[PDB]
């Protein structure tokens, strides 16, 4: 009848040895995945016109400025994908769809502030409970089994992406801050009248329009930005470098999929499919994948024609 | 929006704010255990950490005299604090003070709280405790780990 | 023979008939002096009713607080259960879980799990099988589960419960434990034991030992709905006690040539002490591993 | 004014042949002219109502309202003349059966306002009234099933004739 | 703006005695294992605080009075010695306070 | 508005009637014997011996 | 109104009339003041009807008690336990002797709304309607859009 905690009743020889036991097992499942192209994988098939592929799930760590062959200079966003993996598969016919989904998830958290049902979801898929779940629509010869591990090296430079997640909540605002209103001369006699909506609707329909600018909640909501490039590739931390600016806080996180936009289709034939599967390369990618446009860091300094 | 202030609006402005937070601290060093708002004792309680700190100093620091000068408004306390307080904490680096929850006042039923300096020569209060090693979870608990422990072991 | 469901009647006869018969031959009404002694409301002094009144009803007088929690009774030193009646004034004393050394009441805990686990073994298995209970070892708490010593039938000897059979086992307990049975106990005479179990040898053999080591020669019963069991020392009051059960695994004894032994093993935590679902698990990855008395 | 329930506790019913069982204790306590408001006091009384007496003074000793003292008061005045007068042997053997509140006798003030106007304030009192059945607390309805609802819109359609007609 | 309308107490009742109106039960009440009496999990006890307080006055007037002026506060460690008691090998150079009264048990004893 | 309750009762007792009056309560019997009379031990079985 | 009234269905007195006939008026009490002008018409009924009406019903039983009172009064009971009561203030006689009479017709029952002016046990002698009544059979009764084997 009264709430409790995983260390309620711990002694203080009990609190480490719990701790630690639980990280190393953690730890544990986390690497026993690191082969996923010898636990019997799904068979891979090759890449069609017309097949979407998996996304991915990656953290906001900030952003650094970044300059071209060309001299301009643009903002990156750096955004690292870690513990990320794939939970389930459901088929087209299962998910009474158009196209079948997967689950992914990603930034693994304790589970001692998990649900019950969720936590023996995650036990038998021999993972640890990740923070967030998203779903990707995939094609059939895009399935991945699932507990495969999922990095940054999915994505290429060069190539467009879209980026969605909940953004900075900002409570009850006015309609100056939440709809961008003219508001009220601040003298000249105005009398308690500087930040207010002014009229809502005109007297004859003697109501009120649904939808009509109103003051309220602004932010917390999902949000997505389309047509972001990735300018390079960090593969030892697993870093994103995506154009602009994405919504969101820092160290939020992000869902990442390729660009749905009518210019970008049917640009996934180089891309890997249906993900990139380090264990089983022939060869190891470079440290760093940079753009073509990209100088590096280390390159000589830009001396225009 | 407050996103990122580490500062509480208190009193009747910035420098009630340091005054209320000075007379809280005074009545600290001179009484080394004070009760008073939980908001309060939770701000203050960095003021009092940091303090130490200066005091660790040395008095013949002209710094730390400069900043004692300002945040003991008797000073009498200021020999206290250079002599007794920080020689009392010498080999300690952190935590010099415990902060714990008390009953709510009776006069406006106000979230109230303790704050005083560790080593007092106060009766202790009563620190709450975790559970003993003799229950049955803990029990059970240390068996898993020597039976783990065999198990690295062999 | 008897079958079972008549053994179960004749059994709780016996238990009422014994029952009435020990509130026959105390007189009607005797005032003991029953002294509190504790950290907690000291000098408060029980004016109870002789072989009629229990620790708990003292602990009514009080409050709620020590119905709920105290899980065990101390009297003059040595423990008592919490629904025994007195038999004489005395200075009494309540145990909790979280106390600073519940040993007597880890070890009561820990029997009193055995024989619901140990009840649910009848009734388990078919009635054409037949089920005779060996013992309840003292096992200690450390070693991480609680064990029974059960022998089936002939026709079992190379049968081994799956996952299925073991989660009936956990049901049957929730069940059991969802009814809500008190633990009711009764000090008799070594002789009326023997003729309550006179058809189990292995009880027979737990009587005429328990008798030996006693001077007075008397053996404590204890009743769990229509369930008596011969247990050794004090026990929890109810079955709501437990909060998690499980059954952990079945291991066969050593020789089995003479007799087949099977060691069934199970773990528990009260509602008190409740766990967190990870932290329950491990418990039972341990309690699984076979256990021996030293 | 009215003061029934005080004299609710001096009726007496006559002797109990054994055959039928034992009638519960109950006792009626109020506390009258309260310095409190009514409608406050209200959720108070609401809040304490189907409960055990030890657990109502556990959470009337918490809360921080004003009334929640007063009420802890009388319900400890009302357990121990129940053990003491009238005839209870476990004084936590009790929950409360009803507990409300009704409106006392008011002053009326003057209040104060601008341009020479005024309104009349009233000073709130309120009385209390408990009342204590020995025993455990009865079990909480429980909520009702989907089994339930079958077989109560299985009758509803069973009951209907045919109407207008012979 | 002034009611249109009279609210019936139909209507009255649905708000007043609405479920988020009413008192939420407490469960994080328990009994403090030394004196008995109810406390808060996160709270300290009311009685083992407020009893150390009355102490802790009592210590404090026997600290002024020994002090006897303001602006005097000791540049040494103080440590109170109750009825019966005698310095300690490691209590040297620092300010005894004089109790009256028998150490208690909680006040252990350095 | 002045309207107020009427608290006036002070706490009054039966414990002396006004003096220097010349009614004067009757009394019907004393308060207790006027000799105390200890019963011999052993009375319990003076009762056998009748 | 109906709605502010409760109802009953028409029925009778332990089938009353199937195989015979009985008297529903069971018992007659008549309050009488001697003197008194609310009295004279309650007074001269009993001097020249009393008589005949009880001879006509010799089921019934009549009391007549003369005690003052300032409202004459008549009360009626029936077998099934329903009291009657009447006032005899101030009315004549004939009109006391329709009065009288009218009681004696009525069953006790309940004068209340009837929610059926008709009431049988048995309204169909050859099955209620059900949806099936006109509903032909189809060859082994095979459903609609189905086939067999
Ligand atoms: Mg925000
Ligand atoms: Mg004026
Ligand atoms: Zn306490």
């Amino acid at each position: 009848k009264s709430g409790t905690w995983w260390d309620e009743h711990l002694s203080e020889e009990n609190v480490p040895f719990i701790k630690q036991l639980v990280s190393d097992e953690d730890k544990a499942q986390l690497a026993s995945k690191l082969c996923p192209l010898k636990d019997e994988p799904w068979p891979i098939h090759p890449w069609e016109p017309g097949s979407f592929r998996v996304g991915l799930i990656a953290l906001k760590l900030g952003m650094m400025p970044l300059w071209t062959k060309d001299g301009q200079k643009h903002v990156v966003t750096l955004l690292q994908v870690q513990d990320c993996h794939v939970l389930k598969y459901t088929s087209k016919e299962n998910c009474n769809g158009k196209m079948a989904t997967l689950s992914v998830g990603g930034k693994t958290v304790s589970r001692f502030r998990k649900a019950t049902s969720i936590l023996e979801f995650y036990r038998e898929l021999g993972l640890p409970p990740k923070q967030t779940v998203k779903i990707f629509n995939i094609t059939d010869n895009a399935a991945i089994k699932p507990g495969t591990p999922l990095y940054a090296a999915h994505f290429r430079p060069g190539q467009y992406v879209d980026v969605t997640a909940k953004t900075i909540g900002k409570g009850f605002q006015g309609v100056m801050k939440r709809w961008g209103f003219k508001g009220q001369p601040a003298t000249h006699g105005q009398t308690k009248t500087h930040r207010r909506p002014g009229a809502v609707a005109t007297g004859d329909i003697g109501r009120v329009w649904p939808g009509t600018k109103m003051p309220g909640k602004m932010g917390n909501i999902y949000r997505t930005e389309y047509g972001l490039k990735v300018w390079r590739i960090n593969t030892k931390h697993n870093i994103i470098y995506v154009n602009g600016s994405v919504p969101g806080h820092k160290n939020c996180l992000v869902k990442v999929k390729d660009s749905k936009l009518p210019a970008y289709k049917d640009l996934g034939k180089n891309l890997p499919f249906p993900t990139y599967f380090p264990d089983g390369d022939e060869e190891e990618l470079p440290e760093d994948l940079y753009d073509e446009n990209v100088c590096q860091p280390g390159a000589p300094s830009i001396t225009f024609a | 929006i407050s996103h990122g202030r580490v500062f509480r609006r208190m009193g009747l402005g910035p420098e009630s704010r340091i005054h209320l937070l000075r007379n809280l601290l005074t009545g600290l060093v001179r009484h080394e255990r004070i009760e008073a708002p939980w908001a309060r004792v939770d701000e203050m309680r960095g003021y009092a950490e940091k303090l130490i700190d200066y005091g660790k100093l040395g008095d013949t620091n002209e710094r730390a005299m400069r900043m004692a000068d300002f945040w003991l408004t008797e000073k009498d306390l200021i020999p206290k604090l250079f002599q007794v307080l920080a020689p009392r904490y010498k080999d300690q680096t952190g935590g010099y003070t415990r902060m714990l929850q008390i009953p709510n006042r009776s006069l406006d039923r106000a979230k109230m709280a303790v704050i005083e300096y560790k080593g007092n020569c106060l009766p202790p209060l009563p620190l709450p405790r975790r559970d003993s090693h003799l229950t049955l979870l803990n029990q059970l608990l240390q068996g898993l780990r020597q039976d783990l422990r065999q198990s690295q072991e062999a | 023979q008897l079958s079972p469901t008549e053994l179960t009647e004749m059994r709780n006869d016996l238990f009422n008939k014994e029952k009435a018969r020990q509130l026959s031959l105390t007189p009607r009404t005797e005032k003991i002096e029953v002294k509190h002694v504790g950290k907690t409301d000291p000098g408060t002094v029980f004016v109870m009713n002789k072989n009629i009144s229990t620790p708990y009803s003292c602990a009514m007088h009080l409050s709620e607080w020590y119905c709920r929690k105290s899980i065990l009774a101390l009297v003059d030193g040595q423990p008592w259960d919490m629904y025994k009646p007195l038999t004489k004034s005395c200075e009494i004393k309540f145990l909790t879980f979280k106390d600073c050394d519940p040993g007597e009441v880890n070890k009561a805990y820990w029997r009193s799990c055995a024989m619901m686990m140990g009840c649910v073994i009848e009734r388990a298995f078919k009635d054409e099988y037949m089920v005779n209970l060996v013992r309840a070892p003292e096992v200690p708490v450390i070693s991480g589960a609680f064990c029974y010593d059960v022998v089936l039938d002939s026709k079992l000897d190379e049968w081994m419960p799956t996952k299925e059979n073991l989660r009936s086992f956990t049901k049957d307990a929730h069940a059991l434990i969802y009814k809500d049975l008190p633990f009711e106990t009764l000090e008799v005479e070594a002789k009326v034991a023997l003729e309550i179990f006179q058809h189990s040898k292995y009880k027979v053999d737990f009587i005429e030992e328990k008798a030996s080591q006693n001077p007075e020669r008397i053996v404590k019963l204890h009743r769990i709905g229509d369930f008596i069991d011969v247990s050794e020392g004090p026990l929890i009051p109810r079955t709501s006690i437990c909060f998690q059960y499980e059954v952990s695994a079945v291991h066969n004894l050593q020789p089995t040539q003479p007799s087949l032994i099977r060691r069934f093993q199970g773990v528990s935590l009260p509602v008190h002490l409740r766990a967190h679902f990870t932290i329950w698990d491990k418990l039972l990855e341990r309690s699984r591993k076979m256990v021996t008395e030293d | 004014i009215s003061r029934k329930w005080e004299k609710k506790n001096k009726i007496v019913y006559p002797p109990q042949l054994p055959g039928e069982p034992r009638r519960p204790a109950e006792i009626y306590h109020c506390r009258r002219q309260i310095k409190y408001s009514k409608d406050k006091m209200w959720y108070l009384a609401k809040l304490i109502r189907g409960m055990s007496i030890d657990q109502a003074l556990a959470q009337l000793e918490f809360n921080d309202k004003k009334g929640a003292k007063i009420i802890k008061e009388v319900l400890l005045e009302a357990q121990d003349m129940a053990v003491r007068d009238h005839n209870v042997e476990f004084r936590s053997n009790l929950y409360i059966a009803e507990s409300t509140s009704g409106r006392g006798q008011c002053l009326k003030r003057i209040r104060y306002h601008g341009r020479g106007r005024f309104g009349i304030m009233e000073k709130v009192y309120c009385h209390y009234f408990v009342k204590l059945v020995e025993g455990p607390p009865p079990p909480p309805e429980p909520p009702k099933t989907a089994v339930a609802h079958a077989k109560e819109y299985i009758q509803q359609l069973r009951s209907r004739t045919i109407v207008h007609t012979l | 703006a002034a009611p249109k309308n009279r609210r019936t107490i139909e209507v009255n009742r649905c708000r007043r005695r609405n479920p988020q109106k009413l008192i939420k039960v407490k469960n994080n009440i328990d009994v403090c294992p030394e004196c008995g009496h109810l406390k808060q999990k996160h709270v300290l006890c009311a009685y083992c605080y407020e009893k150390v307080c009355k102490e802790t006055a009592e210590i404090r007037r026997q600290i002024g009075k020994q002090e006897g002026g303001p602006f005097k506060a000791p540049t040494i460690e103080t440590v109170v010695l109750y009825t019966g008691e005698t310095p300690s090998e490691q209590d040297q150079g620092k300010r005894i306070i004089e109790r009256d009264r028998k150490r208690p048990s909680w006040f252990t004893q350095n | 508005t002045e309207k107020e309750f009427m608290q006036h009762a002070r706490k009054a007792g039966l414990v002396i009637p006004p003096e220097k009056s010349d009614r004067s309560i009757h009394l019907a019997c004393t308060a207790g014997i006027f000799d105390a009379y200890v019963p011999p031990e052993g009375d319990a079985r003076i009762s056998s011996l009748s | 109104t109906a709605r502010g009234t409760p109802s009953r269905f028409l029925a009778s007195v332990l089938h009353n009339g199937l195989g015979r006939y009985v008297q529903q008026l069971q018992r007659l009490s008549f309050s009488v003041s001697r003197d008194g002008a609310s009295s004279r018409g309650a007074r001269e009924f009993v001097e020249r009807e009393v008589i005949d009406f009880a001879r006509r019903n010799p089921g019934v039983v009549i009391y007549v008690n003369s005690r003052p009172c300032c409202v004459p009064r008549v009360v009626a009971e029936y077998l099934n336990g329903a009291v009657r009561e009447e006032s005899i203030h101030c009315k004549s006689v004939e009109e006391i002797s329709t009065l009288v009479q009218k009681l004696a017709d009525q069953s006790g029952l309940d004068v209340i709304r009837i929610r059926k002016p008709f009431h049988t046990d048995n309204p169909s002698i050859q099955g209620q309607w059900h949806p099936f009544t006109n509903k032909p059979t189809t060859f082994r009764g095979l459903r609609p859009r189905e086939v067999q084997d």
